[PDB]
C-alpha cells in the first residue's frame, strides 16, 4: 500500500507518532535528570519505550511507503518511494533515532531526533484546524511548558551535580523527607525554573561561579523567551482584528470623506446604515477582490455554481450555448440595493439587466408608495432593453419604476458586458437578437 | 517682528515654540514638585517667583505678539492681512486654551498662601506642546528619532508624577510610620523617585505594603506599571516597524523573486544578475518601482515631477520639436524607467526597434567596429537615441549597431505602442510627425 | 405586536440594560462563592440584586423571543415565526440553562451557598454582544478597546483573587507563610482587607511581578506555577493589545510619511530641483493638514454604485446644473457626468492652461480661486472663485469654429484650488446613449460661438 | 589595485576588520575597569593590541583603496579613491582612532573604539548576504545585549572600586577575601548584577546612598528602554516572518466564507479547500505575474527563456521563428494551474488559447468516459491552429478533442490576441506563421474559401 501526504490517514499517522516524541523528549528529560522517576517507574518506562519504539519503526515504514508529487501525479511505486525516502536526511535522522543504544537513560536521547514529526503534526494542525489562533496559543504554551521543564531538570542535574543542601541556590538536602520526594522535587524544579525563565527570580541568589553563570545564561534565555511569546501574542492580535481595523480604515475615510465634501445628513446616516448592515451581516468582504486568487478554472466552476441554474431559466437565455453561458455568468456582476433603493426609474437609459437573487422588489406606480406587481426571487427586468434590437419602440429606457422593498441582491448583466460576451459566439448573438424581436413583436413594437 | 509668521519655513517660529515648550514643560514639571515636596522654602520662593513670571510673560507674548501674526489657508487662499490674522487667532480654539492658561489666578496668594495648585491651570497649553512636535518631526529627517525621545521623556514625566504621588502618599501616612512609607533618609525625590521606578516598571524589591491604603496604592500603581510597559513597548514596536517597512517590503520581494527562480531552476549566473539588479535598485532608489509610486500622485504634481526631470531632455530632441506641449507633457507622463546591468545589450544589432530611449544617470556605448566591439560613441546621461524607431509603421527600423551599457545605465523608455496611443488624441502633431519620418526616411 | 429591530438603537439599550446585570452575576458570584462575609453581611442587598438579575433575565428571554431576522431582505416580524427561530438554537438552551431555579437549594442551603447561582454565568453572549456593538458603536474605539481588555483582565484578576482565598480557605487561614494571614487577628479579618490583599496577591501573581511569599507546600507551588504560567499569558495579550492599539492609533499618519518619505526620496534619486520639492512636500502637508489627503477614487472603491452615484449627485450636481450648456439636460445625463467627474488640486501658482493648448478637459471650480493671466506673469484680468468654470466650449469641438478646440487664455492658480475635470472623452462616452441630447449640446455651442464669434 | 566593494573581498576584509573592532570594544573595557585582566595577561594583550592595530592600518589602507559608482561605472583612479576618502568623516574617525596614544592604564585606548562603523557596515552586509535574515537578526540583538550587559558590568565594577570595596551592601565585596578577590568571580558577579539590573528584575541588594540611588534609577531606566525595543524589534520581526501566512490565510478564510455564504456545494467546496492546501503545502502561493511585476524585461525575458525556450522551440509553427519574436511570445506566456480532473478544453469550445505543458500531464480523452488517446507530456503543445486561425478553416476557432488533466498541471497560455500582439513588429512572420498553419490544416482539413 501507499499512503500520500494530503489525505486523512496520513494526519491520523502524524497525531500517532507525534504522541511518542513528546513522550520521549518530556518524560526521557525527566527520568535522565530526576533519578526516581526512572528508578520507581521502571516497568511503566519500559512498556511506553517499547510503545515507542514500535512507533518509531512503524515511522520507518510509513515514512518508506509515503508517496511523493512529481508531474503532478503521486509516485506509487515502492522501490522509487524507497530510493527518494532513502535520499534525504530524514532516512538518516530516524535510523539514528532507532539505533540501539540500550545494549541511565540518557543513551536514549537519540530518540530525540525525530523532530521533524512534532513539527509537521503541529503544521498540519495549523493548516488544518478551524481555531488557528487557539491552536497557535496552545502550540506556545508547549513550546513554552517544554523550556520550562526542560529548565527544570538541568537545574535538578545542577543541584545535583553541585550537592544536595550545600549551597544556599541549589536544591535542599534530599536527605530531609520533607525535600527527598519525587513530587517536592520536581514541583519545586519548576517553580524555579519558572521563576527563572519568567524574569521574575524571587529565588535563592547564587553562591558560586558556576551558580551564578547559569543564572546569567538562564535570565538572558528567559528574556528571549518572553520577547517571543510577546511577539507571537502581539502578531496573532495583529492577526486576529487584521479585517476589523481594515473595515474600520474603510469606514473612517468614508466618514472623513463625507464630512469634508459636506454631504448631508440623510445620505451621511444611509452610508453608515450601509456600512452597519455590511458589518452586521458579515459582508465585509468584496467578492470582486474575493475571487482574484482563485484560478479561471475555479472561478469558472464557482460561477457555475452559484448563477448557472438562475441563468439558465432566462427565457432569452433557454437555448444558448453551455460556453456563452459560462462566459455571461463570468460577466455577471452582483450588486446589493438598500431599502427603498431606485433600481431603474421611468424614462432613464437601459443598459443593464437585473436579476433578483435572495431579494424582494416591487414596480411603483410613478415616485409613489403603491405597487403594481411585487417581485420575487429568481426573477428578473431588464431583458430587452440591452439586446440593442433595431426599430424597437421603447429605445432603451425603462417603463416602470422598480424599487427595492428590502435588501435585494442583484446580479447585473450589463450591455457592454453582453456584447464583449457575444463577440466570440456569433451565431448566439443573432439567435439571442432573433429572441429578443421575437419577445418585442409579441409584447409591442 | 514680521507682520506674518509663515509657520512652516520659519525656523524662528520653531525656536519660539521650543521656548513656550520648555515654560510649559517647566510647568508641567515643577507643579506637582513644588506641590508636594519641601523646596519651596521661605529663603528660596524667590527664583520660584522669577521662574513664574518668566513663564507667564512666555505665555503672555505667545498669546499677544506672536499666534496673531500666524499665516493660514482659509478656501485654498494664503491669507496674509494682519487684522484676518487677529480674527482667525481670536476665534480659535487655540485662544480659549490660552486664556484658560493665562488666567491670573496667582492673585489668589494673597487670601490662600503660596500654592502651586493654582497655577495648575498653566498645564491647559499644551497645544503649543504638541505643534512643536508636529514641526520637529516635520524639518526632522528621520522623527523616529524623536518619536524615541518623546517616549522616553513621557516615560521620565510618569515616573516624576508617580514619585510625587508616593511622596503625598508618605506625608500622608507620616514619614517613617510604616515600612512601606518613604522614611527621610537621603534625597527625597531621589529615593521617591528610585520607587517610583520600581514600582511603574514593575521591578519591585521594595519593602510590601502595611496598610490599607498603602496596599491599595500599590496595586493601582503596579497595574498602572504594567500598562506604562506595555504602551512603552507597543511604542518602540512601532517606531521599529515604521522605520524597517521599506526594507522588510524590498527584502519580501527580493526573496520572492529568488524562491520563484529556486523553484524554476533557474542557472545561478540569471539569479546573480537579478540579485544584483535588486541590490543596485536599493542602493539608488531604495524603492521597487518608482512608477506604482507615481501613479498614487495627484496628476498635477505628476506632471511636475516629469517636467522638472525630462522636459529639457526631450525639449533637445529634434524630432519632437514642432509637436505640441501637451503631447509632449503625455510622453513625459507614460514614460518607463528601466535599468540596465554592466554589459547588457539596449540595442543589438540587427533586433526589431520599437523604443525611444533617454539615458539618466549612466553611460552606454555604441559599438560599431569591425568586430564589433570598439566604442564609436559613448552616450552619457541626458542623451536620447533611437527616437526614430518611434515613426517606423509594422517592422519598419532594425537597429543598426551594438549599444551596451558600460556600468549601470538607467534608462528612460518609450514604447512605439505608448506614442501611438498618445498620438491618437494629438492629430496634428501626429502630422508633424509623419512628415518629419517621411523626410528623414 | 411590537418586534424589536436587531439594528436599532433600542436594542442597543436592551444590550446596554442586560449587559450590566451579566458582569454582576460573574463578578460578584464569584466573589460571594469564594469569600464568605459578603454573602453574610449583605445579604438583603444581594436578595434585591438576584431578584432584580433574574427579572432582567426573564426580560431577555421574552426579548429575544422578539427580535426580528433578515430572510428576502426583510425584517420577519411574526412571533411564532420569530419564536420557533429562537427555539430552534442553542441560545434558547443557554438561556433556560441560566434561568434554572436553583434558588429552591439556595433556601435549602439557608442563602449561604451562591454557588448554586453559578448557571446565571451561561449569558456571556450578550455581554459580548454589547462589547461588539460598543466596538462597532462608538466614535472612540481604541478608547473602548482598552476599556475592553481592562475589563477583561480585572475579571481575570479577580477570579484569581477569589481563587487564591478559597485556596487559603480550604489549606488553612495562617497556617503556613504563602496562605492568607490568620483572620483571627482584626487587622486581616477586615472584609475590605480580605479583598484587597488578595486582588493585590492575584495581581502580582498574574501580571509576573512576584512580590508574593513563597509556597511552603506542593499544592501551592502547582498553584502559584500555574499563576504564572497563566500570568505571563496575559501579560502578553495586554503588550500585544496595546501595541496593535498605538499601530492602528497612527496608521494613517504613518501611511502618510512613508508616502512623503518616498516622494522625498524619489526627488533625492531623480535630483528633482529644491523649489519643486519644498513645494510638493509644502503641497502634501497642505492635503494632510486640511484632512483631505485621500484619493476620492480609491476612497469610494468599497461603496456599491447606487450610494456612489447618490454620493457623486449630492456632491456635484447641484455645481453641474449651473453651467450654461448642462443647464436644459436630461437627469440620467447629469448623473453620468457627475459620476465622471475626477478631481484635481493646484499648487498656488498652478498653470491650470495656457493660450494655444488643445483643450480636452471642462474644469469646475471648488474651494478655489484662479486668475485668467496674461502670457507674460500673473497679470489678472479676470478672477476666477468658487462655482465658476471654463473649458465649456472648447469640448464642445464646434464644427467650422475659428478657434477650434484653443485654449484663449491663460489660467493659473492663486491658491490651493480643487477643480472638476470633465474630460471630453468622458463626456463622448457619457453622450453616447443621448444623441439628441448630444446635438442640442452642440447647437448650443453653436449658438453661444455663433453669438460670440462665428 | 581596487577593492570593489560589491565583491566577496571585501567582505572577507569586512570580517577580518569586524573581527578586531569587536575584541577592542570587549576586552578594552573589560581591561579598564577589572585591573586585574589587563595586569595579569599581559603579552597576551599585547599581542592582541598589536594584531588590532596592525589590522587597523590596513584598514586606512584599504578604506584608501575602496571604490564608488559614480555613473553607474566604479572608480578606479586611486588619486580619486584618496581625496573622496579625505573629504569623509570615516577618514577623520579612522586616524583618530589610529593617533599613537601608548602600562596598567588601557584608557588611553579608547580611541581605538571609533571604528564602530565597520563592524555595523559587516552586520549590514552579512544579513545583506545570509539566508536567514531574521537568524541573523536575532543573532544580532543577542550580541548588542551581550555588549551592553558587559559594559554596565564593567561599569559597575568600576562605580564599586571607586567608592569603595566592602563599604557599603550595594558595592562589590572586599577583595580582600579571597573568595571575592577572584578576577573570575568579579568578572562573573559584576555579570550577573548587570544582568539583574538590565533585564529590569532587580534582586540584587538595593542601594544606601545616593550616588548608588541615582546609578540605580539611571540603570534601570536605560535597561527597561533598551529591553522594550529589543522586545518590539523581535515582535516587528515575528510579525513580518508570519505576514505571508497571515496573508495567505486572510485569503483562504475569505474564500471560504464566500463558499459557505453563496451555498456552494460541498464537493466544489472540498475542492477549493484541496487546491489551496495543495498551494501552501508546494509553497506555490505566490503569483507569477505579481513576483516578477518589478523586474525589468531584460530580466524577465532572461527568467521566461530559461524555462519556456526549449519548450517553444519545438512547436511546429515557431520552429524557424525570429529570436526577438521568441523573446516576445515567451515574454506573453501566462501560468495556469490545474486540478486533478479539470477540463482544459472541451469540444465545441471557443478556441483562442494555444497551452504550453509544464511540470504536468494531460490526456486527449473521448466525449463519454476516460479513454485517453494520447498522454500529453512535460515539454508538449497543442492549441496553436486555433490562436492562428487560418482563412478557411472547417474548425472555425473549435477545438476537436477534450482534453483534461490527469495530475495538476502548470500550463502555460499563449492566447490570440497575445500572440497577434506580439506579431505587430514581424508582418513577415505573422505570413511565414499564417503559411504553416495553412500547410498543416490543407494536409489535415481545410476548405478553400
Ligand atoms: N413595463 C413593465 N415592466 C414590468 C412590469 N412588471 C415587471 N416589469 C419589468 O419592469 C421593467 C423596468 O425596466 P425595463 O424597461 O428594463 O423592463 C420592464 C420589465 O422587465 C410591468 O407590469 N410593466
Ligand atoms: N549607428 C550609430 N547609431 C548611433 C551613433 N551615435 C548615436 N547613435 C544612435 O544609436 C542607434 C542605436 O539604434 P538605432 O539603430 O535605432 O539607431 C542608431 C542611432 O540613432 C553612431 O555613431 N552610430
Ligand atoms: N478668453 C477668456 N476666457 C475666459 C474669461 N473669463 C473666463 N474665461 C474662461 O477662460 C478660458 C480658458 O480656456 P478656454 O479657451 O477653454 O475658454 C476660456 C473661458 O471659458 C475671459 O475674460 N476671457
Ligand atoms: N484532435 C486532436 N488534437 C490533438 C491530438 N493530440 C494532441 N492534440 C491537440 O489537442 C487539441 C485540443 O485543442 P485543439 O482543437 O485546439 O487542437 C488539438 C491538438 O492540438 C489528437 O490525437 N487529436
Ligand atoms: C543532609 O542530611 C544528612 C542527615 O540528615 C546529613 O548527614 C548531611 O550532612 C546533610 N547534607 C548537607 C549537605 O548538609
Ligand atoms: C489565629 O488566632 C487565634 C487567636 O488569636 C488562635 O486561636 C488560632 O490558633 C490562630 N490560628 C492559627 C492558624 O495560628
Ligand atoms: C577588607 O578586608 C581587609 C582584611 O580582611 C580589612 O583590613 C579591610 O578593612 C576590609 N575592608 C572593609 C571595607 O571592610
Amino acid at each position: 500500500i501507499v499512503v500520500d501526504p494530503s489525505s486523512n490517514l496520513y494526519y491520523r499517522w502524524l497525531t500517532a507518532i507525534a504522541l511518542p516524541v513528546f513522550y520521549n523528549w518530556y518524560l526521557l528529560i525527566c527520568r535522565a535528570c530526576f533519578d526516581e522517576l526512572q528508578s520507581e517507574y521502571l516497568m511503566l518506562w519500559l512498556v511506553l519505550d517499547y510503545s515507542a519504539d514500535v512507533l518509531y519503526v512503524l515511522d520507518v515504514l510509513v515514512r518508506a511507503r509515503t508517496g511523493f508529487l512529481e508531474q503532478g501525479l503521486m509516485v506509487s511505486d515502492t522501490n522509487r518511494l524507497w530510493q527518494h525516502y532513502k535520499t534525504t536526511t530524514q532516512f538518516k535522522l530516524d535510523v539514528l533515532s532507532l539505533v540501539p543504544t540500550d545494549l541511565y537513560p540518557e543513551v536514549r536521547f537519540n530518540r530525540l531526533l525525530k523532530f521533524s514529526r512534532l513539527f509537521e503534526f503541529f503544521d498540519r494542525t495549523e493548516t488544518r484546524t478551524n481555531y488557528p489562533n487557539m491552536f497557535r496559543i496552545g502550540n506556545l504554551v508547549l513550546y513554552i511548558l517544554i523550556i520550562i521543564h526542560w529548565n527544570a531538570c538541568i537545574y535538578f542535574a545542577i543541584s545535583k551535580f553541585i550537592g544536595f543542601g550545600t549551597d544556599s541556590w541549589v536544591y535542599p538536602n534530599i536527605s530531609i523527607p520533607e525535600h527527598g520526594r519525587l513530587s517536592r522535587k520536581y514541583i519545586y524544579s519548576l517553580y524555579w525554573s519558572t521563576l527563572t525563565l519568567t524574569t521574575i527570580g524571587e529565588t535563592p541568589p547564587p553562591v558560586k561561579d558556576e551558580e551564578y553563570l547559569f543564572v546569567v545564561v538562564d535570565f538572558l534565555v528567559g528574556v528571549l523567551i518572553f520577547a517571543t511569546i510577546v511577539g507571537n501574542v502581539g502578531s496573532m492580535i495583529s492577526n486576529m482584528n487584521a479585517s476589523r481595523a481594515e473595515f474600520q480604515a474603510k469606514i473612517d475615510s468614508i466618514k472623513q470623506y463625507m464630512q469634508f465634501r459636506k454631504v448631508t445628513k440623510d445620505l451621511e446616516t444611509r452610508v453608515i446604515r450601509w456600512f452597519d448592515y455590511l458589518w452586521a451581516n458579515k459582508k465585509t468582504v468584496d467578492e470582486k477582490e474575493v475571487l482574484k486568487s482563485l484560478p479561471d478554472k475555479l472561478k469558472a466552476e464557482i460561477a457555475i455554481n452559484v448563477h448557472l441554474d438562475t441563468l439558465k431559466k432566462v427565457r432569452i437565455f433557454q437555448d444558448c450555448e453551455a460556453g456563452l453561458l459560462v462566459e455571461l455568468v463570468l460577466k455577471l456582476r452582483p450588486t446589493v440595493f438598500s431599502p427603498g433603493d431606485y433600481i431603474c426609474k421611468k424614462g432613464d437609459i437601459g443598459k443593464e439587466m437585473y436579476i433578483i437573487n435572495e431579494g424582494k422588489l416591487a414596480v411603483v406606480a410613478d415616485d409613489g408608495v403603491t405597487q403594481f406587481v411585487v417581485l420575487s426571487d429568481g426573477s428578473y427586468f431588464g431583458e430587452i432593453s440591452i439586446l440593442n434590437i433595431k426599430g424597437s419602440k421603447s429605445g432603451n429606457r425603462r417603463t416602470a419604476n422598480i424599487r427595492s422593498i428590502g435588501y435585494s441582491d442583484l446580479f447585473c448583466l450589463s450591455k457592454d458586458d453582453l456584447m464583449e460576451a457575444l463577440t466570440e459566439y456569433p451565431e448566439a448573438k443573432k439567435a439571442l437578437e432573433e429572441k429578443g424581436r421575437q419577445i418585442l413583436m409579441k409584447d409591442n413594437l | 517682528l514680521p507682520n506674518s509668521i509663515d509657520s512652516y519655513t520659519d525656523r524662528l517660529y520653531l525656536l519660539w515654540l521650543l521656548l513656550v515648550t520648555l515654560a510649559y514643560n517647566w510647568n508641567c514639571c515643577f507643579i506637582p514638585l513644588r506641590l508636594v515636596f519641601p523646596y519651596q522654602t521661605a529663603d528660596n520662593i524667590h527664583y520660584w517667583l522669577i521662574a513664574d513670571i518668566i513663564c507667564d510673560i512666555i505665555y503672555l507674548y505667545d498669546m499677544l505678539f506672536i499666534q496673531p501674526r500666524l499665516q493660514f489657508v482659509r478656501g485654498g487662499d494664503i491669507i496674509v492681512d494682519s487684522n484676518e490674522l487677529r480674527k482667525h487667532y481670536r476665534t480659535s480654539t487655540k485662544f480659549q486654551l490660552d486664556v484658560a492658561s493665562i488666567i491670573p489666578f496667582d492673585i489668589c496668594y494673597l487670601f490662600f498662601g503660596f500654592n502651586p495648585m493654582f497655577r495648575a491651570n498653566r498645564m491647559l497649553k499644551y497645544t503649543s506642546f504638541f505643534e512643536f512636535n508636529h514641526h520637529l518631526e516635520s524639518i526632522m529627517d528621520k522623527a523616529y528619532i524623536y518619536r524615541v525621545i518623546r517616549t522616553t521623556g513621557y516615560l521620565l514625566f510618569i515616573l516624576h508624577i508617580n514619585a510625587c504621588v508616593y511622596y503625598w502618599a508618605s506625608n500622608y501616612e507620616g514619614i517613617g510610620t510604616t515600612r512601606w512609607v518613604y522614611d527621610g533618609e537621603g534625597n527625597e525625590y531621589l529615593r521617591c523617585y528610585y520607587w517610583a521606578v520600581r514600582t511603574l516598571i514593575t521591578i519591585g524589591g521594595l519593602p510590601e505594603p502595611q496598610t490599607l491604603f498603602e496596599i491599595v496604592f500599590q496595586l493601582l500603581n503596579f497595574f498602572s506599571g504594567v500598562f506604562v510597559f506595555s504602551s512603552l513597548i507597543g511604542q518602540m514596536r512601532d517606531v521599529i516597524g515604521a522605520a524597517t517597512a521599506n526594507q522588510n517590503y524590498f527584502r519580501a520581494c527580493m526573496d520572492d523573486t529568488i524562491a520563484y527562480m529556486n523553484n524554476y531552476s533557474i542557472p545561478k549566473l540569471v539569479q546573480k544578475r537579478v540579485r544584483t539588479w535588486y541590490e543596485y535598485t536599493w542602493d539608488s532608489q531604495r524603492m521597487l518601482d518608482e512608477s506604482d509610486l507615481l501613479k498614487t500622485l495627484p496628476t498635477t504634481v505628476q506632471l511636475a515631477l516629469a517636467i522638472d526631470v525630462n522636459f529639457s531632455i526631450i525639449s533637445k530632441v529634434d524630432l519632437f520639436k514642432g509637436c505640441d506641449t501637451q503631447m509632449i507633457y503625455d510622453m513625459l507622463l507614460r514614460l518607463k524607467s528601466v535599468l540596465y546591468l554592466p554589459g547588457d545589450f539596449v540595442c543589438k544589432k540587427g533586433e526589431i526597434g520599437k523604443e525611444m530611449y533617454i539615458i539618466k544617470h549612466g553611460e552606454v556605448q555604441v559599438l560599431g567596429g569591425p568586430d564589433g566591439t570598439k566604442v564609436l560613441v559613448t552616450l552619457k546621461a541626458g542623451s536620447v537615441f533611437g527616437e526614430i524607431s518611434l515613426l517606423a509603421a509594422g517592422g519598419g527600423n532594425r537597429r543598426t549597431a551594438n549599444v551596451v551599457a558600460h556600468g549601470f545605465a538607467n534608462l528612460l523608455t518609450l514604447d512605439k505602442k505608448t506614442l501611438q496611443e498618445i498620438l491618437v488624441h494629438y492629430p496634428d502633431s501626429e502630422r508633424i510627425l509623419m512628415k518629419k519620418a517621411r523626410v528623414l526616411l
